[PDB]
């Protein structure tokens, strides 16, 4: 095997879509979502590498 | 929110951004109107009797 399927996942709407108040309460947790997207994009670059 | 370049600047927390590609702003078609549906439920209670 050489490569695997790249994937990306939103934190925000996957946790809670359409609810603005849920996003308000989620913003009280900091920047977990940015770290997760960073990890996935690191994998995404790494496959092409 | 002035232009997508400012969105990238504001989400990477810098004023200069080096050359490449970045993933920001998941969007959605923003639903426009309300609707409610219930059956043709006409079987009334005898208030007249």
């Amino acid at each position: 095997p050489v490569s695997m399927t790249k994937t990306s996942v939103d934190c925000t709407m996957y946790i809670c879509g359409d609810s603005t108040e849920c996003s308000n309460l989620l913003l009280q947790y900091g920047s977990f979502c940015t770290q997760l997207n960073r990890a996935l994009t690191g994998i995404a670059v790494e496959q092409d590498k | 929110a002035l232009d997508p370049l400012s969105e990238t600047k504001c989400t990477l927390k810098s004023f200069t951004v080096e050359k490449g590609i970045y993933q920001t702003s998941n969007f959605r078609v923003q639903p426009t109107e309300s609707i409610v549906r219930f059956p043709n439920i006409t079987n009334l209670c005898p208030f007249g009797e």
